[PDB]
């Protein structure tokens, strides 16, 4: 998955999340048109209970079935206020998607820390199974006494082994333009004036 | 809202400087996202493609939209056809190799939002992404990290290293091939793709390789408009991707459950252990609903009302302890009774 951010000058949006599912797909080149076929019919559920490549399980919803879609965890954002965007966001991570958005929401509209920096903070994720699992990046790991709690509260914390999303994020504050490219990711963001 | 300027937000530079290009001449945001696109399937091979799917979230003149082009199932797709003699999951089936891909819904999904919002003309869109393919762009350290992860899991069972072998960090990758398609693309739209020579192609590998995708999956594929999900909240409106994503749902539990128990997070510093405990207590409760409920909203009936509704997601909230670690076998997909 990657994820780009759009905003025009009239304040018109576009969050576009978009994938192969793993990183080159399938690895299968169509021979003769240089393009890679992707592998997402692995975010079927293959068996019913049998966790998929990101750890999720599902049952008959998510089954297979001909011409049917795959469920996602993709999550292309726009937050508006008053009829007019405010806050444009989305994120590759598979499972990690949908709770490393509501992460930097969180981090904007709660904690109102500045756009960069809620993009930068440490994120972490569960997922119900892995049973009391807290997963992290190498990025920002969870360490000292905030680690040491948690595993004392009984969970067990686990370095993901991949940068837990790569948000790319503008906010529209009346009329002027930020953008935040996670630090994750090699990402870059102007603003066109 | 006449705003001071547009603004990308890019994976890469490649996507950043092409949109940035497209808004500086007069495109609009969906003209620069076509644009963006199709230069990230060509400068971001990873994850940018022609070969997959997705979902955009479009704004547009006050009014919001969601497209899904997510792949879809090959027809000759069966319940259990990653399993084996034993009815276990075939290690990779589903991950390596032809029988992993769904059709691919990217070129469908550009063309059906340039068709609906674009300013400017189609093939001219495609020029960068051309150019790059072409000429090429500078190979990224993470990027080559994620080939050589690729490479361990391909093991020698596909043609990958055939044609990006040669992506070396910091060096500069050509793909001749794709840019011919991408041509073809910039005039024929999605008809080179799924009825025309790329499509034919696409078959033979197929063929070639013992896959699923037919003619018919090609020309059977279509992109759906859907209404986004809506989440509001301290008078914003957050708008989403519905099913088939899970994030729409799971995002209005998240936020819905977050809120109910303000009394909670209030005082509690970002990234403290308490808050850490508290999202992974709300994250239980979405992702057993996750598993249980959701698919694909034509296959099956998702109760996507029952989920979402205030008096539920007050429920729910109701679950999350604050102190400590809910019994993971106590916690239940939540319309069960
Ligand atoms: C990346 O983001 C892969 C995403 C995964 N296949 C999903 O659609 O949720």
């Amino acid at each position: 998955t990657t994820h780009f951010s759009i905003v025009d000058k009239d304040g018109n949006a576009v969050s576009n999340t978009y994938t192969l599912n793993w990183d080159f797909g399938s690895g299968v080149v169509v021979k003769g048109a240089g393009f890679l076929l992707n592998d997402e019919m692995d975010d079927f559920s293959s068996k019913p209970g049998v966790a998929n490549a990101f750890g999720v399980v599902g049952s008959d919803a998510n089954a297979i079935e001909p011409g049917k879609r795959m469920l996602s965890s993709m999550s292309p954002s726009i937050v508006t206020r008053d009829g007019h965007v405010s806050l444009v966001l989305g994120t590759p991570g598979g499972s990690r998607i949908f709770t490393s958005i509501f992460q930097v929401l969180n981090n904007v509209y709660d904690f109102h820390l500045p756009l960069e920096k809620a993009v930068a903070a440490q994120r972490v994720h569960h997922q119900l199974l892995p049973k009391d699992t807290i997963y992290y990046d190498a990025y920002a790991p969870l360490t000292g006494k905030v680690a040491d709690e948690l595993k004392a509260m009984g969970y067990t914390l686990e370095d993901q082994g991949w940068n837990m999303g790569d948000i790319q994020a503008i906010r529209v504050n009346g009329k002027a333009l930020e953008t935040a490219s996670d630090p994750r990711g090699r990402g870059v963001g102007m603003v066109v004036k | 809202v006449t705003l001071d300027g547009g603004a990308v937000a890019a994976p890469d530079q490649y996507g950043a400087k092409v949109a940035a290009e497209i808004l500086k001449k007069g495109g609009n945001a969906v003209d620069a996202a076509v644009a963006t696109a199709f230069t990230l399937a060509v400068t971001y091979p990873e994850a940018g493609n022609i070969g997959g799917g997705g979902f955009m979230t479009l704004y547009v003149d006050g009014k919001p939209y969601f497209l899904d082009y997510r792949e879809i199932a090959p027809k000759a797709a069966t319940k259990t056809m990653y399993l084996n003699e034993k009815g276990e999951v075939i290690e990779n089936l589903s991950l390596v190799g032809a029988k992993a891909a769904g059709v691919p819904g990217t070129v469908m999904g550009l063309w059906e939002a340039h068709q609906r919002f674009g300013k400017l003309k189609w093939s001219e869109l495609l020029t960068p992404a051309i150019g790059y393919a072409q000429t090429g762009f500078k190979v990224a350290d993470q990027q080559y990290q994620y080939r050589q992860d690729a490479i361990a899991l391909f093991n020698g069972k596909t043609n990958f290293g055939d044609y990006f072998g040669t992506m070396k960090p910091g060096e500069v990758f050509k793909q001749p091939e794709l840019a011919k398609t991408l041509e073809r693309i910039a005039d024929k739209g999605p008809d080179d793709f799924y009825k025309g020579e790329t499509a034919k192609l696409l078959i033979a590998q197929m063929k070639q390789d013992g896959g699923l995708i037919t003619s018919d999956d090609l020309v059977d594929y279509q992109a759906k408009w859907r209404e986004p999900m809506r989440i509001d909240w301290q008078g914003n409106t957050l708008y989403t991707a519905p099913l088939p994503s899970s994030g729409g749902i799971a995002l209005a539990q998240l936020i819905g459950i977050k809120e109910q128990r303000a009394a909670d997070f209030k005082g509690v510093e970002l990234n403290s252990a308490k808050y850490i405990h508290l999202l992974s207590e709300i994250e239980k409760r979405v992702f057993a609903d996750r598993a249980d409920y959701l698919g694909d909203p034509q296959f099956s009936k998702v109760p996507v009302a029952q989920l979402t509704d205030p008096k539920y997601i007050a429920k729910r909230a109701g679950e999350v302890n604050p102190d400590a670690i809910s019994a993971t076998e106590k916690v239940r997909p939540g319309l069960e009774p």
